[PDB]
């Protein structure tokens, strides 16, 4: 760091960054009296005379379920109408066959999300013990079609469909708008269209590869699924204990004991199993609130990154951000952020201002850099030399208040046009 | 039912995680019976606002509709099977719309008031994700 | 500790934590805001603050109009912050609550 | 207010303020059976007569611990490379030694 | 057991709360530090630098 | 079909292409899909004086 040292980057790279979000868990349900007891007539009376605990648990579990459903609905809800991919792909050279869905499968899945479908992903025993599993309303197919419409709108209309009606506009101008959004002026994109096309398609291929070679990046969804399944298997194995009572099977002990002593022994056994079921449903509520937090996070991304461009940083991946293509996953959603990142850095000597005619001069948009001989104005995020014209400057004050200024000439764009 | 699990000599009952009794041997004739408790899907009622009607449809969870028999009557051949389970009281329409009542596995139900056929009907169908619209 | 419930050690020691914060602070001061996005860039702190001024809505020139002045307030600001802590304990109230 | 009367600021200020936030509650771990049973012979058996609690509680607490770890390592370790501050500190008036 | 259990549940709840606060701190650090967040009264009182 | 017009991305407002709200960079081959037309210049009348 020095009072005249600046390092403007000159060569950039688009880079693909994946991001993983556990949008929901497996919708779960536990029939209160059914798990505690296999519908024995004595358990009926005892659990009835116990309290309204099991109805409490049914209400809480159904709340979890319907809230997971609300999550899956709202996280993709930002689609007034299901847009559809235009047949041909003249995307200025941006191969989208991997991200977009194509009729290869009878389903409208995409080539990338197939790796997810296959890599992230004993219930017969649970199915007979009351411990059931409901299915999700938004099925894999409709989730995939929502992702398809989202990507289609994101490609063909930029952000107008997020705000209002979808508006045709080619991908070139869309990238131009986004670059303007991150400072770099359109000139760089339209001067490096083919180069950026190669970079983008190569990066898409490399992320496809990096996912195809190992299934370790798709971490957190696997951890969520394992947490859920381990909770369920703990809830089942819990049945095997004795809690001081005779045996882990009701129908067994109903044989050994007359109604009187069966009453007390089953009082103990039910207190046990019911405390356990309470523990299970409480941990389930807590993980459900955590998943809803991460799902509102996913929604904020899907409505901020995808349908627009987050000026703010590190909310759509590392680096200056451009856009993000969402993709479905079994009980999850993954984003392919395509982030701008400057790569090659050249040193320059900088001037905080300029004294041309005794008055100060300030860069209206860029920065005053130089290599010693000529001073230039440049865009703060991409090396672009420019001669010092009054178009890039606004005079202000004089040559005293400024600190660190340098003397120079500021060319006037009229002199030859004044000679005639 | 009849099981294929090869049975060790004198041990009697086969278990699973659940501490229940999964398999047994018939003591009379040494045959290895499998014990599979028949499914019990929770009943779920499908209704419009009772302020509107009093005819409703019943959604059982995933069960073989054969197992389905306090039911008053079973709609004749109109029992529509979903990926979620059997549903009695709804004609399988194909005219897709936006759906109010969630049924699951893409299936949604809604009340329909016709002029001639079932002026008070409760239909279930494949939900349309919306009015498809691609721009040029 | 004599009844099982020990306190596991926190992974990152106070040393490495203070070092991480020093890294963040250095990157903010010298490298501008880029170091969290790409590679760090030497770039003058005065011009960096000028870019931030342009961020909020005031044109950068204003900074160079009053550079010294700014620092004064800035520095005096730091001053009060210091005494803002040693004066009253409940100024720091969240961490103590937790 | 009036339909043609604007206000404009002329002099401004900087007011450095503090914003404290928690990061990691003290990562605790409670032994499943050392707390409940005073390391005896019949009581421990009577405990394991109960369900898989010894694993349940301890597992949830280990989850809390690893979440504390990830918190501390995510709210801070966003820096790419630990930076060193420059040898000299010339900021045109920004004394930073605090 | 009942006592230790209510302790563990309350501790996990407070842990989720701290996790929310930590993600909030992550956002602040990655916007109030690694950049400049224009959002008023997210960083602090007044426009943020 | 006749006159090019520059217009913001939200509200249709026609604007003959004054060189004031337009800027040049480079040549006419690196770009893609470019079209041929004379960008209007405001400095002709008062230079004719």
């Amino acid at each position: 760091y020095s009072n005249n040292s600046i390092a403007i980057p000159t060569n950039f790279t688009i880079s693909v960054t994946t991001e993983i979000l556990p949008v929901s868990m497996t919708k779960t349900s536990v029939d209160c009296t059914m798990y505690i007891c296999g519908d024995s007539t004595e358990c009926s009376n005892l659990l009835l005379q116990y309290g309204s605990f099991c109805t409490q648990l049914n209400r809480a579990l159904t709340g979890i379920a319907v809230e997971q459903d609300k999550n899956t609905q709202e996280v993709f809800a930002q689609v007034k109408q299901i847009y559809k991919t235009p047949p041909i792909k003249d995307f200025g050279g941006f191969n989208f066959s991997q991200i977009l869905p194509d009729p290869s499968k009878p389903s409208k899945r995409s080539f990338i999300e197939d790796l997810l479908f296959n890599k992230v992903t004993l219930i017969c025993a649970q199915k007979f013990n009351g411990l059931t599993v409901l299915p999700p309303l938004l099925t894999d197919e409709m989730i995939a079609q929502y992702t398809s419409a989202l990507l289609a709108g994101t490609i063909t209309s930029g952000w107008t469909f997020g705000a209002g009606a979808a508006l045709q506009i080619p991908f070139a101008m869309q990238m131009a708008y986004r670059f303007n959004g991150i400072g770099v002026t359109q000139n760089v994109l339209y001067e490096n269209q083919k180069l950026i096309a190669n970079q983008f398609n190569s990066a898409i291929g490399k992320i496809q590869d990096s996912l195809s070679s190992t299934a370790s990046a798709l971490g957190k969804l696997q951890d969520v699924v394992n947490q859920n399944a381990q909770a369920l298997n703990t809830l089942v194995k819990q049945l095997s204990s004795n809690f001081g009572a005779i045996s882990s099977v009701l129908n067994d002990i109903l044989s050994r004991l007359d109604p009187p002593e069966a009453e007390v022994q089953i009082d103990r056994l039910i207190t046990g199993r019911l405390q356990s079921l309470q523990t299970y449903v409480t941990q389930q509520l807590i993980r459900a609130a955590e998943i809803r937090a991460s799902a509102n996070l996913a929604a904020t991304k899907m409505s901020e990154c995808v349908l627009g461009q987050s000026k703010r940083v590190d909310f759509c991946g590392k680096g200056y951000h451009l856009m993000s293509f969402p993709q479905s996953a079994p009980h999850g959603v993954v984003f392919l952020h395509v982030t701008y990142v400057p790569a090659q850095e050249k040193n320059f000597t900088t001037a905080p201002a300029i004294c041309h005619d005794g008055k100060a001069h300030f860069p209206r948009e860029g920065v005053f850099v130089s290599n010693g001989t000529h001073w230039f104005v440049t865009q703060r995020n991409f090396y672009e030399p420019q001669i010092i014209t009054t178009d890039n400057t606004f005079v202000s004050g004089n040559c005293d208040v400024v600190i660190g200024i340098v003397n120079n000439t500021v060319y006037d764009p009229l002199q030859p046009e004044l000679d005639s | 039912t009849e099981s294929n699990k090869k049975f060790l000599p004198f041990q009697q009952f086969g278990r699973d995680i659940a501490d229940t009794t999964d398999a047994v041997r018939d003591p009379q004739t040494l045959e290895i019976l499998d014990i599979t408790p028949c499914s019990f899907g929770g009943v779920s009622v499908i209704t419009p606002g009772t302020n509107t009607s009093n005819q409703v449809a019943v959604l059982y969870q995933d069960v073989n509709c054969t197992e389905v028999p306090w039911r008053v009557y079973s709609t004749g051949s109109n029992v529509f099977q979903t990926r979620a389970g059997c549903l009695i009281g709804a004609e399988h329409v194909n005219n897709s719309y936006e759906c109010d009542i969630p049924i699951g596995a893409g299936i949604c139900a809604s009340y329909q008031t016709q002029t001639s056929v079932a002026s008070q009907s409760i239909i279930a169908y494949t939900m349309s994700l919306g009015a498809e619209n691609s721009v040029a």
